[PDB]
């Protein structure tokens, strides 16, 4: 990435103190209720008709659980962000066909949920180094779209 | 918003495009595949390839609604709605994808209309593909 | 277009803001100078400087229209002519930067307002900086 | 910049065939006549207030020659655009305060301007290189903004 050593060490030290369970269920589930159009990936996870009913959505709650678990993965290969979602990049455009655009629309998300969640400790130069590895995240997984 | 002037420019272009509107929309995929491939999700199951009749059948209704945009300019809510439910509903398109398909159609006109599309036309063209992909995108939430 | 339920979710939500709108307005401009580094373009003659005055000042100014807007959230257009002018035929700021802002802004609120910022919150509020840079760029052609 | 062989030699084949003088004032001129915000920068040349006013301004025609200028230039080192573009990346940062989206709105401008003057010569794949072309421009102009 072109994250400093002490962008790298903010955004590091903030997710040892992530629950990807809870904030990945968060995250997703935000994003089905704020841009409702991103439902149209998940109608087999069943009614998403109301922000409880996406919210309280098992299925939604552990897609998102696996989801923020491939992204943790993402933040140990901070310097090959590329090769780390090749595999992924492919199945996203060959097999699920999602349109890279709500990779962007998730990342803000994620960054509403980390600010929501930790308060204070979320300050605009920690939000910076997330703002870059989100976006850096999403440009990976769109790589391989052809 | 359209002020008179657009809407005449407007009319006056696409009166030009009279019965090539079915094969500029055509074109206006194809470019809008090629130059951005991420819009190709949204047409899992379509043959894209060159010449594809499904593209052909395609571009064919997106200019049939333009020109039924262009038929109501002073009424595109209304004469919308339909397809503005539609792509909130069940399409459901990323908004941002609106304004890749704008661009290839501008290309496209451009390409095919060069004593028409002057400066005044071009700015006018482009208001009008805005105001038609605000419209298709209203009830998205 | 915002619901009956956003509007209320709008009211309720900026009414725990209160007396710290200000400070919250200028802790989104911090927020989208750090992020959005681009965004600084468009203020050359301030000090962007943590804590400097001049952005204090500019974030009241910012919360203040807000808080109008939310007040008039039935006449947007009408509460913020002025606004509106002053964006499309002086500052004329590009249009991309107001969804820049607009997340800065959900950001701080959701790190201040935590009870307050549930997901259904999340959506009208987002909804409503949607709809007010809508307001504000209106004008712009 | 993902230019295959065939990209690039299509992209340099057209460009043969420009004459950035004039392209240079047409593709200027109509950037400040479709987004008029754009015209903020440029409040020393005078009379912009109609589009006979802007095309046929002699400062605007000289400037969009200058442009062109750079942009052939950057044409010439499609292998480091960066490198090529960085003291012009750093005047329009740190001089001008130019907006980076600035730079994207003009690359779609030149397309449709591209399209203009070559008609049917202008295909779908042509487009798509310079698509690229355009795109990696703006990204090496915007790579100093800090
Ligand atoms: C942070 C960015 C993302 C990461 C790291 C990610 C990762 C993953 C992973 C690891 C899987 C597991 C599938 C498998 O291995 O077979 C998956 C599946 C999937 N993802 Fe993504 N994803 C991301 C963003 C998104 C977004 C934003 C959407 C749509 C809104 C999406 C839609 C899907 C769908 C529909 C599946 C298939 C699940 C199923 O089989 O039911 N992904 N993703
Ligand atoms: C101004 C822009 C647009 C216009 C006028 C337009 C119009 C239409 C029309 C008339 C149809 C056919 C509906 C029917 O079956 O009667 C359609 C379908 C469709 N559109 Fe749009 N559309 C626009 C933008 C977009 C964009 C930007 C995308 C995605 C890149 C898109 C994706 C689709 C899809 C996937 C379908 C369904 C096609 C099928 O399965 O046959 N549309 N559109
Ligand atoms: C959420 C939408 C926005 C609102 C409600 C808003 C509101 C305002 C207000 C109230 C003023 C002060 C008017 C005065 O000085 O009397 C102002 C000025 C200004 N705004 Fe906007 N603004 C918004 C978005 C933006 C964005 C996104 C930018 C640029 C990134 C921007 C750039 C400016 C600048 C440069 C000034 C003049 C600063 C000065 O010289 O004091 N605005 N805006
Ligand atoms: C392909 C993108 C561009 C290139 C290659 C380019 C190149 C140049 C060059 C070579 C100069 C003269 C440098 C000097 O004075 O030392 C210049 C100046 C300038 N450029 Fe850019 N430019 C580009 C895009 C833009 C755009 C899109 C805008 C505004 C919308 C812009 C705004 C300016 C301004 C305001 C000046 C100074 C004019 C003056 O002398 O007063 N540039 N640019």
């Amino acid at each position: 990435m072109h994250l400093t050593p002490e962008e790298k060490s903010a955004v590091t030290a903030l997710w040892g103190k992530v629950n990807v369970d809870e904030v990945g269920g968060e995250a997703l589930g935000r994003l089905l209720v704020v841009y409702p159009w991103t439902q149209r990936f998940f109608e087999s996870f069943g009614d998403l008709s109301t922000p409880d009913a996406v919210m309280g959505n098992p299925k939604v709650k552990a897609h998102g659980k696996k989801v923020l678990g491939a992204f943790s993965d993402g933040l140990a290969h901070l310097d090959n962000l590329k090769g780390t979602f090749a595999t992924l990049s492919e199945l996203h455009a060959d097999k699920l066909h999602v349109d890279p655009e709500n990779f962007r629309l998730l990342g803000n998300v994620l960054v509403c949920v980390l600010a929501h969640h930790f308060g204070k400790e979320f300050t605009p130069p920690v939000q910076a180094a997330y703002q870059k590895v989100v976006a850096g995240v999403a440009n990976a997984l769109a790589h391989k779209y052809h | 918003v359209l002020s008179p002037a657009d809407k005449t420019n407007v009319k006056a272009a696409w009166g030009k495009v009279g019965a090539h509107a079915g094969e500029y929309g055509a074109e206006a995929l194809e470019r809008m595949f090629l130059s951005f491939p991420t819009t190709k999700t949204y047409f899992p199951h379509f043959d894209l390839s060159h010449g594809s009749a499904q593209v052909k059948g395609h571009g064919k209704k997106v200019a049939d609604a333009l020109t039924n945009a262009v038929a109501h300019v002073d009424d595109m809510p209304n004469a919308l709605s339909a397809l503005s439910d539609l792509h909130a509903h069940k399409l459901r398109v990323d908004p941002v994808n609106f304004k890749l398909l704008s661009h290839c159609l501008l290309v496209t006109l451009a390409a095919h209309l060069p004593a028409e599309f002057t400066p005044a036309v071009h700015a006018s063209l482009d208001k009008f593909l805005a105001s038609v992909s605000t419209v298709l995108t209203s009830k998205y939430r």
